[PDB]
Order: C-alpha cells, then sequence, then structure tokens
C-alpha cells in the first residue's frame, strides 16, 4: 500500500549542480568569516605594532577575500538555479504524464481542483525547497556554527556568553510559533468569512435587494469585519513584540561581550581587536540563528507539498488495457449491458444494479430517466472510462475490457451536458476527431449541429479564436460546437446527454432531426429526461433508481412501465 | 515581485489628501508615533558611536573603572530603542487596522447601493480580488511601508551626519560604495524584471495547459489525445526549464552582490581606517564606529526604493477605492410614493431597452396585465423574456417608453415599496449559508416560528425539511449544496410566499428535477400564485395551457398575444414554437 516512488529521483541526474551549489556557498561563508579576524589583525598586529605593511597587506587581502566570497555566492545561485529548475521541470512532466493516464476513478480520489494545485503550486514549492536546501540551508547553519567556532577560538572563556544568549532566543522562537500558529489560523478563518459575505452578497444581490433586506447584510458584514480586525490585531500584536525583543537580547548580548570582555582585557587575556571581531562574530551567530528560524517554517509547509505530489506519483490508473487486447479495425455499433452493477464511490448506494439491455447497430435509443436514475453512467461505461463492479459491458458482443482502448474510444463519441473546448481555433477543436478532415466535412458536421451559421458570422469564422476551456462561448454554443466536434470523428456509437441544453429553442428539434439523417450507420443513445425528445427515438430505455424499468416504445411503456407513466404524468 | 510599470495615478496629491483625511481623527497619536521613529532611529545610530567611544575611553587607556558607566548608558539606550520599536508598532497596528476596517464598511455599503449593472458586467471573482488586493496594499503601506521609509531616512541622514563630523576622509571612503550599490542594484534589477516576466509568461501558459487538460481529461481520453497533449506540454515545459533558470539566477545574485559590497565597505574601513590610525589621524574606536555604519549603505538603500514604490502603488490602490466610493447609488424620487394596497395591474408602453445601448434587446413591448391574471411569456433564447423580470424590479431602467404598476409609473414608486408588492422566483435560485429557518424567514423578518412551518406545510417543502439531519435548523452549507435541486426550488418558493407580495414573477427550472418533487413544486406554484398577479416565464405545459394570456416573444419583439387555444388556432409562430415541442 501507498507507493515506493520518490521525488529524490528528480534531483539525481543534476547531482553535480547539487554539489557545486553548496560547495560554492561555503567559500562565501569562509570569506565572510575571514573578515573580522583580518580586522582584529589590523589593530592588534598592525596599528598597535606600528607597521604599515600589515595594515596595507591585510587590507588588500580583505578586498580579495570579498571578491572571492562574491563568486561563491553567485556560483551557489547559478548552480542551485539549474538544480532546482531542472528538478521542477522533470517532476512537473512526470506529474502530467501521470494524470494523462488517470481514469475517472483516479480523478475522483483526489479532486480535479486539488490535482491542479499539485501540478502547479506544489511543484513550485518543491522547486523552491530544493533551491532553499542548496543555499541558505547551507549558508545559515555554517555561519551559525562557524561563528561559534571562531568565537571560541578567539577566546574560549568569553564564549560562555553564547550559552546565555542562544537558549532564550530559541525559546522565544518556540513560544512564538506555538502561540502564533493558532492566531494566524484564526486570521485565515476571519478572512474567509469576509470573503463569504462579499461573495454571497454579490451572487445573490438580486435576492437581498428584492427582499428589502440590505441592512441585514450590513449587519452581517460588520460581524465578519470586526472579527477580521480582531484576529489580525491579536496575531500581529505578538509579532510586533517578537522582533523588538529579539533585537534587545542581541543588543544586551553585545553588552555582555563588552563587559565580560572588559575584564579579560584588563587581565591581559584579550586584545582590543579580538573584542572588536567578537562583536562582528556575535552578530553573525544571532542573525543566522534567525534565518534558521525562518527555514524551519518553510520546510513544514513545503513538506505537505511533497506528500500530495507523491500521492499522485504513486497512484495506479484504474483502467488498464490487457496484454493481448483485441484490435477493432471496425465497429458495427451493437451495445449491451449484462447484469451491470455500478457505483462511483464505494460509500454510497449502487447507481446501477442488474441492468440488462441490448441495442442492435443503428438504433436510435432514448435513455430516459430522472436525475440519479443512473442514465448518465451510460456515457462513462460504454467507452471504457469506468469498469462495473459486477456484470459486463459489451460493444459488438465483446467485453470492453478485452479490446484496445484507442480502438474502442476511437469509434465512440460522447457529448456530455457540460462541454470543454481547448485554446486555439474553432477549426482545431472541431478537427479533434480527425486531423485530415476537410473543411467541407467540418462544415457538414457544423451544419447538422446547427452552429455553422454562428461560426460564419464571426469576423474570423472557423479560424476564430477559442479561449481557455472555451470560456468565451455561451452554453448552447459550446454544446453545439461539441456536437459538431463529435460528428467529425465519424462515431459508430454516439452518446448524447441532456437532450440539448435543457429546454433549448425549437432549433433543438432540428439537431435531432438532422442527426436522424446521419445516424445511418451510427448507434445513438440520447440521454434525455424529456418525453418529447424520447419520442423521436426508435425505442426508449426507461431507468428508475438504478434498475431498468422498461425498454420499448411509448405505447408499450405507457401500459406496463410504471415509472414511464409517472414521468409522462408530470410532463403532460 | 518586480513591478510591471509605474501606476498611472490621476493626480495622486488629490487622492493623497483624501487618504490623509481617513487617519485624521488620530493625528496626535500619529504625531506621537512619528517622534518615536525619529528618536528610535537616532538612538540606533548613536550605538555604534558609543561603542567606539567606549573602546576609546575604557578599553584603550585601560580605564576599566569607567566601564560600568558606559555599559549602563548603552544598556539603557538599547532598552529604549527596543521599547520604541514595540510602541511605534503596537500603535500603528491598531491605527492602520481601524483605517481599513472603515474602508471595508464603505466599499461594502457602496455595494448595496451601487446599481446591479456593475455586478452584471464584471465577473464577480475579479471585483473581489482587485478590491481586496487594493485594500491590503493600503494596509501594508499605512501600517508598515510609511514608517520603514521614514525611519530609513532619519537613520540614513543620522549615520551620515555623524560620520562626517567624526572624520571626513573616512566618510568619503565608505560612501564610495554607494555608487557601486546603485549601479549593481540597478543593472541586476533590470534583468530580474525582464526574466521574471518572460518566466511568468511561460508559467501562465504551461499552467493553462494543465488546468484545461485536467478539467477536460475525459475529452482528451475519448479523443485519444494523450500523445498530442503530452507534446504540447513538453515544448512549453522545456521552454520553462530554460527561462526559469534565468529568472531564478537574476533574482538570486543580488544578495551575494550586496553582501560583497558590504565586505568591501568593511575592508576599506579597516585598511584606510587602520592606516589613518597609524598616522594618528583617527582612533581605533573611530574604526569600530565606521564598521558599525558599513552596511547602512547597501540594503537599507534598496529598502528605501522598494518602500517608495510600494507607497506609490498604494496611492493607485487608494485611487481605485475612492472611485468605487464615488460611484452613483440608486435613489428614490423626491416625490416617490409608497404602494397603496392594490391587486397589481402591469403595463408596458412602447418600451425599448438594451444592456450595452448598442445592441437592442427589447423593442416596442406593449401589453396590459390585469389583476389576478396568470401570464405566460414564451420564446426562444433571445426573446428577451428574461429581461422583463429585471425592468419590473427596476434593476435596470427603460431606455424608451414607460412601465407602470397600478397605473403609477415604476420610476415614481419607492424602490422599497415596489420590491415588497412584487415577488420573484428565479431559475437560478440563491440560498444562503444559514439554517433552513433563517432562509425562509428572509422574506419577512417578523415571521414567527409557527408561520414558517405552516407556510412550508402549504408548499410541500416542510416534508423533506424535517427529514433533513438537523431538521429546520439545518445549516445549508455552501448555499444548499447538499439539497435536491427540487428541494431548493421548493425552499425558494416557500420563502417567496412569506413575503406576501401582490405580484409574482416566476421562472421555475425543470432541468435536473425528480418527478416526485416536480408534482410538489407545481402544486406549490399554484398556492403561491393564487391571490396574486402572476407573470410566468413558463416551461411547463400545464401553465401555458392554463394561462389567461400568452405573450409570444422573438428578437425582443412581441410577435403574438392571446390564449393558448387561440394561438394554436392562429397557427403562427406560437404553433411552431409549441408543436415542434409537445407535438
Amino acid at each position: 500500500g501507498g507507493g515506493s516512488k520518490t521525488l529524490a529521483r528528480y534531483l539525481k541526474p543534476y547531482w553535480i549542480f547539487a554539489v557545486l551549489a553548496p560547495l560554492f556557498m561555503v567559500v562565501e561563508v569562509i570569506c565572510d568569516l575571514s573578515q573580522p579576524t583580518l580586522l582584529a589583525r589590523i589593530v592588534d598586529e598592525g596599528i598597535a605594532r606600528g607597521d604599515f605593511s600589515l595594515v596595507l597587506k591585510t587590507g588588500i587581502l580583505m578586498l580579495i577575500v570579498a571578491l572571492i566570497g562574491a563568486v561563491g555566492g553567485i556560483g551557489c545561485t547559478v548552480f542551485a538555479s539549474y538544480a532546482s529548475q531542472n528538478f521542477g521541470a522533470d517532476l512537473r512532466r512526470d506529474l502530467f504524464r501521470k494524470v494523462l493516464s488517470f481514469s475517472i476513478s483516479n480523478v475522483n480520489r483526489f479532486h480535479t481542483s486539488s490535482l491542479i494545485t499539485r501540478l502547479t503550486n506544489d511543484v513550485t514549492q518543491l522547486q523552491n525547497l530544493v533551491m532553499m536546501l542548496l543555499r541558505i540551508v547551507v549558508r545559515a547553519p555554517l555561519l551559525f556554527v562557524g561563528g561559534i567556532v571562531m568565537a571560541v577560538s578567539i577566546n574560549v572563556k568569553l564564549s560562555s556568553v553564547l550559552i546565555f544568549l542562544i537558549p532564550p532566543i530559541v525559546l522565544l522562537f518556540v513560544w512564538l510559533t506555538k502561540k502564533g500558529n493558532p492566531l494566524f489560523r484564526k486570521i485565515q478563518e476571519s478572512t474567509d468569512e469576509v470573503n463569504r459575505v462579499v461573495r454571497e452578497n454579490l451572487l445573490g444581490v438580486r435576492v437581498v435587494r428584492a427582499f428589502r433586506r440590505e441592512e441585514y447584510e450590513n449587519e452581517n458584514f460588520r460581524k465578519a469585519n470586526e472579527s477580521l480586525r480582531r484576529s489580525i490585531i491579536s496575531a500581529f500584536s505578538l509579532i510586533v513584540f517578537a522582533l523588538p525583543l529579539f533585537i534587545f537580547i542581541v543588543n544586551m548580548g553585545m553588552i555582555a561581550v563588552l563587559w565580560f570582555g572588559g575584564v579579560l582585557v584588563r587581565n591581559n587575556q584579550m586584545e582590543i581587536g579580538s573584542i572588536m571581531a567578537y562583536t562582528n562574530y556575535l552578530m553573525q551567530i544571532m542573525f543566522s540563528l534567525m534565518m534558521i528560524g525562518n527555514i524551519l517554517n518553510f520546510i513544514v509547509r513545503a513538506s505537505a507539498s511533497a506528500k500530495r505530489v507523491l500521492e499522485v506519483l504513486n497512484e495506479k490508473p484504474a483502467i488498464e488495457e490487457a496484454d493481448n487486447a483485441l484490435a477493432l479495425p471496425n465497429v458495427e455499433g451493437s451495445v449491451s449491458f449484462e447484469n451491470v452493477e455500478f457505483r462511483y464511490f464505494e460509500n454510497t448506494d449502487p447507481v446501477l444494479s442488474g441492468v440488462n439491455f441490448s441495442v442492435k447497430p443503428g438504433s436510435l435509443v432514448a435513455v430516459l430517466g430522472e436525475t440519479g436514475s443512473g442514465k448518465s453512467t451510460l456515457m462513462n461505461l460504454i467507452p471504457r472510462l469506468i469498469d462495473p463492479e459486477r456484470g459486463r459491458v459489451e460493444v459488438d458482443e465483446l467485453d470492453v475490457r478485452t479490446v484496445k482502448l484507442k480502438d474502442l474510444r476511437g469509434h465512440i463519441s460522447a457529448v456530455p451536458q457540460e462541454t470543454v473546448l481547448f485554446s486555439g481555433t474553432i477549426k482545431e477543436n472541431l478537427k479533434w476527431g480527425r486531423e485530415d478532415a476537410t473543411d467541407d466535412e467540418i462544415v457538414e458536421a457544423a451544419k447538422i449541429a446547427q452552429i455553422h451559421d454562428f461560426i460564419i458570422s464571426l469576423p474570423e469564422g472557423y479560424d476564430s479564436r477559442v479561449e481557455r476551456g472555451g470560456r468565451n462561448f455561451s452554453g448552447g454554443q459550446k454544446q453545439r460546437l461539441s456536437i459538431a466536434r463529435a460528428l467529425v470523428k465519424k462515431p459508430k456509437v454516439l452518446i448524447l446527454d441532456d437532450c440539448t441544453s435543457s429546454v433549448d429553442p425549437i432549433t433543438e428539434k432540428r439537431i435531432l432531426d438532422g442527426l436522424k439523417r446521419y445516424t445511418k450507420g451510427c448507434t445513438t443513445f440520447i440521454i434525455t429526461q424529456k418525453i418529447p425528445t424520447a419520442l423521436l427515438a426508435d425505442k426508449i430505455l426507461v431507468l428508475h433508481e438504478g434498475k431498468v424499468a422498461g425498454f420499448g416504445t411509448h405505447k408499450e411503456l405507457l401500459e406496463h412501465c410504471k415509472p414511464y407513466r409517472e414521468i409522462y404524468e408530470s410532463q403532460f | 515581485g518586480p513591478i510591471l510599470e509605474k501606476p498611472a495615478l490621476k493626480n495622486p496629491t488629490a487622492t493623497l489628501r483624501r487618504l490623509l483625511g481617513y487617519l485624521r481623527p488620530h493625528t496626535f497619536t500619529l504625531i506621537m508615533v512619528f517622534v518615536f521613529v525619529t528618536v528610535s532611529s537616532i538612538l540606533g545610530v548613536l550605538s555604534p558611536y558609543l561603542i567606539g567611544k567606549t573602546i576609546d575611553v575604557v578599553f584603550v587607556p585601560r580605564r576599566f573603572d569607567l566601564l560600568p558607566r558606559y555599559m549602563l548608558i548603552l544598556g539603557t539606550i538599547y532598552a529604549l530603542t527596543s521599547l520604541l520599536f514595540w510602541l511605534q508598532g503596537k500603535i500603528m497596528l491598531t491605527l492602520s487596522q481601524d483605517v481599513v476596517f472603515r474602508l471595508r464598511k464603505e466599499l461594502f455599503e457602496k455595494l448595496q447601493r451601487v446599481p446591479v449593472g456593475f455586478f452584471d458586467r464584471t465577473p464577480h471573482g475579479d471585483i473581489i480580488s482587485r478590491v481586496i488586493n487594493d485594500v491590503d496594499n493600503i494596509n501594508n503601506v499605512l501600517g508598515n511601508s510609511i514608517i520603514q521609509f521614514f525611519s530609513g531616512i532619519v537613520t540614513l541622514a543620522g549615520a551620515v551626519i555623524m560620520m562626517f563630523r567624526v572624520n571626513v576622509i573616512l566618510s568619503l571612503v565608505t560612501l564610495s560604495i554607494v555608487p557601486l550599490t546603485v549601479l549593481i542594484t540597478q543593472i541586476v534589477s533590470s534583468q530580474t524584471r525582464k526574466y521574471f516576466y518572460e518566466n511568468q509568461r511561460v508559467l501562465g501558459q504551461l499552467n493553462g495547459i494543465i488546468e484545461e487538460d485536467i478539467s477536460g481529461l475525459t475529452v482528451i481520453k475519448l479523443f485519444t489525445r494523450e500523445e498530442k497533449e503530452m507534446e504540447k506540454f513538453d515544448r512549453v515545459n522545456e521552454s520553462l526549464r530554460k527561462v526559469g533558470t534565468k529568472a531564478q539566477i537574476f533574482s538570486g545574485v543580488l544578495p551575494p552582490l550586496m553582501n560583497m559590497v558590504n565586505n568591501l565597505g568593511f575592508a576599506l574601513i579597516s585598511g584606510f581606517g587602520g592606516w589613518l590610525a597609524l598616522k594618528d589621524i583617527i582612533t581605533v574606536g573611530t574604526i569600530a564606529t565606521f564598521i558599525g555604519y558599513s552596511r547602512q549603505f547597501t540594503r537599507p538603500l534598496n529598502e528605501l526604493s522598494n518602500q517608495f514604490n510600494m507607497i506609490q502603488m498604494a496611492l493607485a490602490s487608494a485611487e481605485r477605492i475612492f472611485e468605487i466610493l464615488d460611484l452613483e447609488e440608486e435613489k428614490d424620487d423626491p416625490d416617490a410614493v409608497e404602494l397603496r394596497e392594490v391587486r397589481g395591474e402591469i403595463e408596458f408602453k412602447n418600451v425599448w431597452f438594451s444592456y450595452d445601448k448598442k445592441k437592442p434587446v427589447l423593442k416596442d413591448i406593449t401589453f396590459h396585465i390585469k389583476p389576478g391574471q396568470k401570464v405566460a411569456l414564451v420564446g426562444p433564447t433571445g426573446s428577451g423574456k428574461t429581461t422583463i423580470v429585471n425592468l419590473l424590479m427596476r434593476f435596470y431602467d427603460v431606455d424608451r417608453g414607460q412601465i407602470l404598476v397600478d397605473g403609477i409609473d415604476i420610476r415614481k414608486i419607492k424602490r422599497s415599496s415596489l420590491r415588497s408588492s412584487i415577488g420573484i422566483v428565479l431559475q437560478d435560485t440563491i440560498l444562503f449559508s444559514t439554517t433552513v429557518k433563517e432562509n425562509l424567514k428572509y422574506g419577512n423578518p417578523g415571521a414567527t416560528d409557527e408561520e414558517i412551518k405552516e407556510a412550508a406545510k402549504l408548499t410541500h417543502s416542510d416534508h423533506f425539511i424535517k427529514h433533513l439531519p438537523e431538521g429546520y435548523e439545518t445549516v445549508l452549507t455552501d448555499n444548499g449544496e447538499d439539497l435536491s435541486q427540487g428541494q431548493r426550488q421548493l425552499l425558494a418558493i416557500t420563502r417567496a410566499f412569506l413575503a406576501n407580495p401582490k405580484i409574482l414573477i416566476l421562472d421555475e427550472a425543470t432541468s435536473n428535477v425528480d418527478t416526485k418533487t416536480e408534482k410538489s413544486i407545481q402544486a406549490a406554484m399554484w398556492k403561491l400564485m393564487e391571490g396574486k398577479t402572476s407573470i410566468i416565464i413558463a416551461h411547463r405545459l400545464n401553465t401555458i395551457k392554463n394561462a389567461d394570456l400568452i405573450i409570444v416573444l422573438r428578437d425582443g419583439e412581441i410577435v403574438e398575444m392571446g390564449k393558448h387555444d387561440e394561438l394554436i388556432q392562429k397557427r403562427g409562430f406560437y404553433y411552431e414554437l409549441f408543436t415542434s415541442q409537445y407535438g
């Protein structure tokens, strides 16, 4: 269970960058720690000893040490950049390949929204995490440890100061984090409530306004407002006390250096230069310890990203083609269910159970039922997007679990209620079913779909521009565009939902009539909840609560099939 | 991060004064904070000077009897500097917080009064995003950026004044890094900007491909597009690999560079400083002091620039917010009238309307609905039958012609009294995130917990209501997401009942409704519509057959008008619109 996949394989091929980044960074750190030792030498061995060479020579030396340290840095950043960016690219790619293999069963485990955030944000956090590991995670702890090492080497005894300075700071960081985390969580809660009241008051403005109840929403917003003022004022009152207290401890620490160091120079144990470097070291230790405080905070969140990304990588696709799957060079379009029991989530009740039906090639079958009857699972089962728990689904009397998926889906067109187009042109979209389709063929399909005249009125016609997701076309325009997109594919089975956009104008009837001329050599399921729509079909599959209720014509079904009678009563 | 372009503020000083009047009631408190930063910044440039003096008065002449007096002066100086960092932050925290707390009342109240059109025109997600961001932008600048800028200025000027009055040669030496900083900072920030945006471009593209391919995954599979989509991803991904590297490099090298400039400052001060010391021109403490200022001319300069741009940006944000607060609000007429108790007759006189004023939506619409009459509005998508609802509620005003309830023109009726007499149930119903009881009570504040039941009993809603988990006090999370759509429409019908309107405008969907509720809702409509004038955007056969008047619409023009049997007998457009449906 779980999975043995690991995101340390995405950094592995750029390991050289992963070693030069932190190496180069130690050169910066050593050069940064060189500086105060060289200063102390200018005064304890240069100034105090009257020689200009010393001062001049170590002075020239300090410049060189600064130019060198600068390379180490820029170096570290160059390499860490490559290491991280390549890691990100490779991770992202495998993430995307994973999702392109997912079934509906996989996608429902995560959510489509969460899946999006894992392949976007979560990728960039790990990219940063890797950057972070290769630079300040090397920089800060070496300055801290090194500064202590230097301090101790300068005067072991004075270093006792650090024992009194570091524990109170660490404890300050613990206490802040422990007492801070609930309050900042409280902010996000109040922030959200502020967003809840503004959103509902926008989306429902027509209701609150018509109900003469706007002041109640002012009253409502006040509470969310006053709460956001408090949760923020309280969280940050800590922060605004945190920082100044840190500065003091650092300061008061330097007081401890001068004072304690004062007795040591009187006792001929420390030169004044050493006291001067000790201050410069004291501050490198403290401010680096603060950076370490920050690194820890990012690690824990970034870690959550590592888990989500890993769940996706470790997920096995629910629909697998068999090793010796049957090729389907053609399909006649006969379709049967044999005792199909189906359910999207193992928690809930069965969406279908004991569903038996068969459809001869070329039939125009209306699949009629109310919401939740299971009529909408058809679109998912016939092409193999899900597999039944029990029973089998067949196309051309073949279990769809036996045939190649490319061949099977290549012959079946499904037009769901909610349509999705992709960036590019209307023509590119319409050609999704066949690249080699001629414009005449596309125009034919669009004409049947009753969308050709709309396309042709646009300034750039068919080469007109489709924006992301198809978000710039209306609902009924996307729907027909999706219908045309299906027809160009030349499907041998055609599954259409919602009849058409729920109570579409009379032109809905034209598309139906127009399909009837085309469905010669196409088995066509039209999943409607409308009696009139089901009347255009050769035969009606009536579904009630998961079990097939009846399967025939209106006159038959109006006799026996009780659900059909109940439906017909509501519509007439 | 890197700013795109400088904000085109339409005379900032004018909106600056306006903004400077929000925090006006706390002037004294704002002056008190401003002297704090001054004395907290000045005290902070004194510290490295005293350390040099301490080095010069106690350590060098071996006068360690003077050490406690110096350590006490520093120690208290330190104590005061950190005690003013708490103060001048604790005060600005609430002051700033109160300022925006107001801005949220004002913007939100502006929302209640602002015409619907503003909401109808712009995608809701964006107005909340821009406004909120504009607001934080204020908050961050009023609570932080302003004092950090000022504090930086007093600190910078302080450290410079003291440097020159200690030694001039050394001052010119350390201040020689300033040209270096500026030159480095500028050259690097120019590349950081260029590659940040080129990266953001590709990243936005790559993410688009990801968001649309995941949301439409099913369509990719049915069309066996996995390979092609993989290709489209790859070329963009490989393009991001190369650009991100450049973006991440240039955004990364400025700190080592700044730190290098720091190390160079440290060196020159130690060389020239030590050399001057050998020449008895300066003292050792003087070198210690100049070390203390040696990082005051790198990052704190950058801070100054960035804080300034943040301040500049905040003014643009203030300008947008002030324009929203300047928008015109819906108001009644001075002679607007309350609604006398009438049974509600409706008339449209040659009315014309358009949303963009370029593309006509309604034309010459004339009809007369007498009290108690059930009226059906039928027609294709674009008939404009969905626009009539808005005009009669006066969400939009007519271009030409006149609409009138009970004879009196609608534009001369109090908007308060109109929306009570006239009720409304829309196809896209809106429930709130409160309990069932609070939703039904919404139409009538003073409704008892017995009349809510009684009315819900009468519209077949009360049944499922008590069958819900928490019953009548079931908090409908995410606007009734866990409800049967029929149940939602039943609740919408029930709450429209409790507002006791004398004119009812219905639009009841049929899409994903189960037959069981369906019988109930059309029964509920009937109890709703009785004793009321009812203009129905009908979808059901039993309402158009039982309507007293049908108004067939097409292209925003009334093509036909009459009863069901007559309009079928005419065999006109209503025939086509009907027989091609229930034929």
